[PDB]
RNA sequence: UGUCCUACGCCGGCAGGCGCGGGUAACCCGUUGAACCCCAUUCGUGAUGGGGAUCGGGGAUUGCAAUUAUUCCCC
């Protein structure tokens, strides 16, 4: 291939370290909440090309990857491939990202104390699950 | 220590490799990514690439190794 | 500290 | 005016049906240079490449092939050619050409004529 | 409180097939196959024993072996003793804890802390 | 002018059907496609984007190779190594769903004939445009 | 007339050695298609002599426990192998191949001899076609430690190892393994 | 191996459902359409897309009962 100018070596892309001379669809991975397969799927519904590195591209379609990323059933992502699909609190088929994760796995911890069961008790042991 | 190959080119890489790399005898992915410090996948790009011009000959493609001539 | 109704056998749990 | 044979390698057998032809070897309706382990390639072709086009003017060998893998297979296909190439000397054409083909073929590969007796121990 | 974008008091006012609807899908399953006898009586208890309280106080606790019993929206409120093989341990059902069976409450088992080994 | 499909390269053959199809433009699509898996033994989204045409022309082939298939004999077709983490291996058929509406769009362009024995066999216009392609593919063979 | 792959001559081909010109077998009536023929060799005593030394190369280099049964894997190595050395070489390569056997074979070993207890081995004369096994095994195993954890290939790095024991030089592993052998067997005597 | 083995259509992203047939069996499943392997594609020596433990949400069966995850499926 030839030389870009306009390459970022470095990504921030929410709160986490994206590697910018990476293959897109697996530099995406990188974030938690994001695996590879719906990463593959961002990108096939985002029309972008596969076979581009993370810091070959330009900024506005970098935002619109994060649009989709962002509001994944909005973008024709059907109602299984998501994170979270009916939540406890509010029922939406929403996925989470990076930091909301941690916060999610967490509120579920909280509530399984709350709940005093078996699960919860176990995870406050520090034992296992299954 | 670890290895850190370039995933795309430079001046200076692009030179090495229209003028040192036709002239190599064996000309092997693995090779190029060895004596210059490129990734498989961006040295294997630049022998397509060579392939398509014209300046190297092939001698067999396969899954896995894929070997190159240089032009007489 | 133990809840209100809880037993002696899942009290070890607490 | 037609002769049929079979070699046998492994669990794979393949029968091969001789007769006065145009010069055809088709192994299960595709040509010799259309089957599948293109590394094994060489094996196959050996009984034409050691005897010539010449000696295969006038055959059409028809291969019909059933069992085994594929490299088993391959081995019992090459083996029913050159068994059928034998059993059409001897039958329709003189006896010392029959010889002479044997000599060389046993003088390259002496499986390629006699089978191997050893197959899948209980 | 909210339940699947769903608060408490809708909840009990709900249809029972729209309930095989906002669980998880064991709980579905289970709704469809429909309650067994005994799940029966020990709601119908539970229902008589809410009833038969005074208002400020909290309800008798009923006894029980059921720990295959899935919590319902109409349990909220009352106190249940659920078996764990040897002893009963009295709870209180939460809003929180519907999508639950009740087994997971009561401790089957002690958990260990471990002795100094012998002769091994 | 005699050739037929059997004594030309298999995977060649394929690939200019596939082409074919494309340029034809004509097949029925679903729009699942860019989100799918292909089996439940399967890891990833297959990496070609018009693979749905791919995987249409192979069935093709295979109609016109083995009749008297249905979508269940297609599915154990194209099944394979289900790698069952740290158990170990095992087989598994493909995708019900993908077969069914590979067969159901062949059949709709008039080249797949659903049949009296039970499953499905080709069409004799299926068959002729086939035996073209094999054609195509031998003079851009034994003249290349 | 015969050519290995369909294109390797092997008229060609001169063993210099006087010791292994029995037991290297690739010269004329040996000299087979393929590297696979899938014959027994280990019927009986010494038949892996009358065995083609590309066949028995093949058949080493499938050794290893994930690649235990593989075949065609092995000889398409083979192949490209060669096709990298006639590249680099422009010489024959099975002629280079049977430099790199000569080459790499030791000569002496320090062997056991008395009761278990007494660590003073005394060093012995090798037989030929054990010379070959041996020069053959070494080969591969360079192969295999050349090509574990790089960008290199097995064929490439296969055939970078056989002609270093072609030539001679102490870039081989094959060649410093048969000199740290060689050397002790010098020692004990 | 089989009176639960299942062919074939339809609905299903996926486990699966729904419809309809054959087989108490060299007949139908079943030319048992297997996996390795082979052939191309992408990755490029890094805890890496190797490796998958552990976990978090759903869905689907099996069954009188799956909460101490029966099992399977998808993130």
């Amino acid at each position: 291939l030839v030389i870009p100018e306009k390459f970022q070596h470095i990504l921030r892309v929410l709160n986490t370290n994206i590697d910018g001379r990476r293959k897109i669809a697996f530099a995406i991975t990188a974030i938690k909440g994001v695996g590879r397969r719906y990463a593959h799927v961002v990108l096939r519904k985002a029309d972008i090309d596969l076979t581009k590195r993370a810091g070959e591209l330009t900024e506005d379609e970098v935002e619109r990857v994060i649009t989709i990323m962002q509001n994944p059933r909005q973008y024709k992502i059907p109602d299984w491939f998501l994170n979270r699909q009916k939540d406890v609190k509010d029922g939406k088929y929403s996925q989470v990202l990076a930091n909301g994760l941690d916060n999610k796995l967490r509120e579920d911890l909280e509530r399984l104390k709350k709940i005093r069961a078996h699960r919860g008790l176990r995870h406050f042991w520090g034992l296992r699950v299954r | 220590d670890k290895l850190n190959n370039l995933v795309l080119f430079d001046k200076a890489t692009y030179d090495k490799l229209c003028k040192e790399v036709p002239n190599y005898k064996l000309i092997t992915p693995a090779v190029v990514s060895e004596r210059l410090k490129i990734r498989g996948s961006l040295a294997r790009a630049a022998l397509q690439e060579l392939l398509s011009k014209g300046l190297i000959k092939l001698v067999s493609k396969h899954r896995a190794q894929v070997i190159y001539t240089r032009n007489t | 500290k133990v809840p209100k109704g809880t037993s002696s056998y899942q009290a070890e749990w607490i | 005016q037609s002769v049929q044979v079979f070699g046998r390698k492994k669990t794979a057998t393949a029968v091969a049906h001789c007769k006065r032809g145009n010069g055809l070897i088709k192994v299960n309706g595709r040509p010799l240079e259309m089957i599948e382990p293109r590394t094994l390639q060489y094996k196959l072709l050996e009984p034409v490449l050691l005897l010539g086009k010449e000696r295969f003017a006038g055959v059409d060998i028809r291969v019909r092939v059933k069992g085994g893998g594929h490299v088993a297979q391959i081995y019992a296909i090459r083996q029913s050619i050159s068994k059928a190439l034998v059993a059409y000397y001897q039958k329709y054409v003189d006896e010392a050409s029959k010889k002479e083909i044997k000599d060389i073929l046993i003088q390259y590969d002496r499986t390629l004529l006699v089978a191997d007796p050893r197959r899948c121990e209980s | 409180f909210t339940y699947r974008g769903v608060d408490l008091d809708q909840l009990l006012d709900m249809s029972y097939e729209q309930l095989m609807q906002l669980y998880s899908a064991r709980q579905r399953r289970r709704l469809n196959r429909g309650l067994r006898r005994k799940q029966h009586s020990l709601l119908k208890r539970l229902r008589k024993a809410k009833k038969e309280a005074p208002p400020m106080e909290k309800p008798e606790v009923v006894k029980t072996h059921l720990r295959d019993m899935i919590i319902l929206p109409e349990m909220v409120g009352s106190m249940v003793g659920v078996y764990n093989g040897k002893t009963f341990n009295q709870v209180e059902i939460k809003p929180e804890m519907i999508g639950h069976y009740l087994g997971e409450f009561s401790i089957t088992y002690k958990p260990v802390k471990h002795g100094r080994p012998g002769i091994g | 002018p005699g050739v037929t499909v059997k004594d030309v390269n298999q995977q060649e053959f394929v690939r200019a059907l596939a082409a074919f199809l494309k340029k034809s433009g004509k097949l029925k699509v679903p729009e699942w496609v860019d989100t799918v898996k292909l089996a439940k033994h399967k890891e990833l989204a297959p990496y070609d984007e018009n693979w749905f045409y791919t995987r249409a022309a192979s069935t093709a082939r295979h109609l016109y190779l083995r009749g008297g298939a249905g979508v269940g004999s297609m599915t154990k077709i194209y099944g394979g190594r289900q790698r069952n983490g740290v158990m170990p291996s095992h087989f598994s058929r493909g995708s019900k769903s993908v077969a069914r509406r590979v067969l159901q769009a062949l059949e709709g362009l008039k080249m797949v004939e659903k049949d009296q024995d039970g499953g499905r066999k080709l069409t004799p216009q299926g068959q002729r445009d086939l035996d073209r392609i094999a054609g195509q593919v031998a003079a851009a063979n034994k003249k290349h | 007339d015969i050519k290995l792959f369909g294109k390797w001559s092997t008229d060609d081909v001169q063993i210099n050695d006087i010791s292994l010109q029995d037991y290297i077998a690739v010269k004329e009536k040996y000299a087979k298609y393929l590297p696979h023929s899938a014959g027994r060799y280990a019927a009986k005593r010494f038949r892996k002599a009358q065995c083609p030394i590309v066949e028995r190369l093949t058949n080493s280099m499938m050794m290893h426990g994930r690649n235990n049964g593989k075949k065609l894997m092995t000889v398409r190595i083979v192949k490209h192998a060669f096709e990298i050395i006639h590249l680099l070489t422009g010489e024959n390569p099975l002629q280079v191949l049977v430099n790199a056997i000569i080459n790499s074979g030791p000569r002496e070993d320090s062997t056991r001899i008395g009761r278990a207890g007494t660590v003073r081995r005394q060093a012995v004369d090798v037989s030929p076609l054990r010379r070959v096994n041996q020069a053959i095994w070494l080969l591969c195993t360079g192969a295999r430690e050349a090509a574990f954890r790089n960008i290199k290939t097995i064929a490439e790095c296969l055939a970078d190892e056989l002609i270093n024991a072609a030539k001679g030089s102490s870039n081989s592993y094959a060649i410093k393994k048969k000199d740290e052998l060689e050397r002790v067997a010098k020692s004990n005597r």
